[PDB]
RNA sequence: CCCGGCGAGGGGAGUGAAAAAGAACCUGAAACCGUGUACGUACAAGCAGUGGGAGCACGCUUAGGCGUGUGACUGCGUACC
RNA sequence: GUGAAGAGGGAAACAACCCAGACCGCCAGCUAAGGUCCCAAAGUCAUGGUUAAGUGGGAAACGAUGUGGGAAGGCCCAGAC
RNA sequence: GAUGUCGGCUCAUCACAUCCUGGGGCUGAAGUAGGUCCCAAGGGUAUGGCUGUUCGCCAUUUAAAGUGGUACGCGAGCUGG
RNA sequence: GCUGAAAGCAUCUAAGCACGAAACUUGCCCCGAGAUGAGUUCUCCCUGACCCUUUAAGGGUCCUGAAGGAACGUUGAAGAC
């Protein structure tokens, strides 16, 4: 008797509806990784992208404990000599706060080319009002 | 100034994807002679746009 | 304010009672046509399209002929954007003139610079060139070294090395207002401005101000 | 006999058990280079495999859900002497 | 004692450290070190405290009304600080 | 069974224990001009005489002619004193 | 620095509030939707008839060949190609 093996042509995806304001950022980002991967299904994959769609709303007004915001610092490099650039978290905020989560997503889920197609599923955005009313989404509270 | 390893015949396939030629998209047919040539150029007759350019 | 678009006529000066010489640049500016007119509500930002000279009815396609059919205007030799300062307000088919320049004594002269095509270090960068004698072999306006040892092991982003020069949108900043002869359609300003004769110029008032 | 430059080199014809034994000639391996077909491959990073594994093609099968080829995706994995 | 001549699990990676000595097969179970929010298998476990420094996750003499706990003492409704 | 070792030239790049420029506290800070410490790496940061020299001395400049890391950066880039 | 308790006072700080540099984010110039998250706006073009079948984002025949593109030619203050 093989192990049953889910395959991506039958799996069965649906829509959420999450809204993110007031809710701690790593405590919130772990869910919506758990989910995205399809970990809470009995038929969870590890090659087969099982997870649902997810729309996150009010990104903007995410929480962080301590003085996280104003001390947390995203670095990057842009690729040139001169390079490292830092924003603080009080920045990313006003300036795109839909990055906030992404970046918090993005590194706890896993990475290649199926870890890629899960982050695909998240929809992120700043202000309380999405598009999507044709999936009928679904309240999620988490 | 030289290779530290044999390039693979996959890799020497790759370089000459741009090697193919180009045919020639069509001939033109001189109006008098019906003789197919290359575009503004004479035919091997020696017609050009049906007027017997030079032949002898 | 808006710009206008030119044209590159030549260069030549202006002789002051005062007995000072001006070197100036002719820029033809004909009426330019509005072709369309962006808002908010419909392209998410306010700009205004413009178009001027003329082209050939055989060489302007069906795609372009429906875009000037729309507003009414004679076909171009292009199209052109400038950004609305929240407080212009224009309609398609209307025409804007040099005569809009009468009052800014300043300028920002836009185009294209010519084409050096591929340029060495000495010539693009200004590098410095090695001795021509005392034992120089085969290395007189070669770059020399391009980096460091293996700590590095790369050359970083940026180096600065022979390739494409010129041919490339070059803005001039501050350049005084001449004269503004409306009636021949020319813009005189001091100075030289990218782009050689014939080139289209893009004529906008001076933003340092 | 035919193409070709009264060429080179071939296609027929004929000889022979055999011409894929044609003189560059018994057998005709490997490296290496090609044509055809199936599958994969242009948002994906590393000793190139291994474990898992969808899809496609194909052969089965008294539907028997198996075999063969390919290998999206994924865990682990830095040649040999 | 281990490596050398020793694979497996842990310490991110890491011959010599920790756990543990691979005869072969199994898509069965229990454990060691080490672990149980996500990458990543398992407690967003239960009870009582501490920390506010991202300390935790690099370091001294020394400096400081940071803060928790404990045993004493001086002066105080003859009115203290 | 080779990892070209001083200096110059060309081209650099990073650190900040800051030479100049910028912002400050104290001063035995009247002013001008300084001293010392704190913040700050955006940009800038001599030419010559002698010597192979780095360095150093000297002449004359400059707002300043900073200190270090980069195989005491850079010879499949040059030079060879 | 202001106000202000912990600590009747004092205190720029613990709640709250205002200043503060060539550093930082912008402002200026250039590239930029392979930004596979491949975006937006305007305009233009195509309005046949059948067959087969393992009957579907299926295959094939006939008719049709638009917008536009490319090619070729004369060339450029564009250019190694």
């Amino acid at each position: 008797m093989k192990t049953f093996t889910a395959k991506p042509e039958t799996v069965k995806r649906d829509w959420y509806v999450v809204d993110a304001t007031g809710k701690t950022l790593g405590r919130l980002a772990t869910e919506l990784a758990r989910r995205l991967r399809g970990k809470h299904k009995a038929e969870y994959t590890p090659h087969v992208d099982t997870g649902d769609y997810i729309i996150v709303l009010n990104a903007d007004k995410v929480a962080v404990t301590g003085n996280k915001r104003t001390d947390k610092v995203y670095y990057h490099h842009t690729g040139h000599i001169g390079g490292i650039k830092q924003a603080t978290f009080e920045e990313m905020i006003a300036r795109r706060p839909e990055r906030v989560i992404e970046i918090a997503v993005k590194g706890m889920l896993p990475k290649g080319p199926l870890g890629r197609a899960m982050f695909r599923k998240l929809k992120v955005y700043a202000g309380n009002e999405h598009n999507h009313a044709a999936q009928q989404p679904q309240v999620l509270d988490i | 100034a030289v290779q530290q390893n044999k390039p693979t015949r996959s890799k020497r396939g790759m370089r000459r994807s741009h090697d193919a030629l180009t045919a020639v998209t069509s001939l033109s047919v001189d109006k008098t002679s019906g003789e197919k040539h290359l575009r503004h150029h004479i035919t091997a007759d020696g017609y050009y746009r049906g007027r017997k350019v030079i032949a002898k | 304010m808006i710009g206008l678009v030119g044209k590159k006529v030549g260069m030549t000066r202006i002789f002051t009672e005062d007995g000072v010489s001006i070197p100036v640049t002719v820029i033809e500016v004909e009426a330019n046509r509005v072709t369309q007119v962006k808002d908010l509500a419909n392209d998410g930002y306010r700009a205004i399209q413009v178009t001027t000279g003329a082209k050939k009815a055989n060489r302007v396609t069906k795609p372009e002929a429906g875009h000037f059919a729309k507003a009414g205007v004679e076909a171009g030799r292009g199209l052109w954007e400038f950004r609305l300062a929240e407080g212009e307000e224009f309609t398609v088919g209307q025409s804007i003139s040099v005569e809009l320049f009468a009052d800014v004594k300043k300028v920002d002269v836009t185009g294209t610079s010519k084409g050096k095509g591929f340029a060495g270090t000495v010539k693009r960068w200004n590098f410095r060139t090695q001795d021509a004698t005392h034992g120089n072999s085969l290395s007189h306006r070669v770059p020399g070294s391009i980096g460091q040892n293996q700590t590095p092991g790369k050359v970083f982003k940026g180096k600065k090395m022979a390739g494409q020069m010129g041919n490339e949108r070059v803005t001039v900043q501050s350049l005084d207002v001449v004269r503004v002869d409306a009636e021949r359609n020319l813009l005189l300003v001091k100075g030289a401005v990218p782009g050689a004769t014939g080139s289209d110029l893009i004529v906008k008032p001076a933003v340092k101000a």
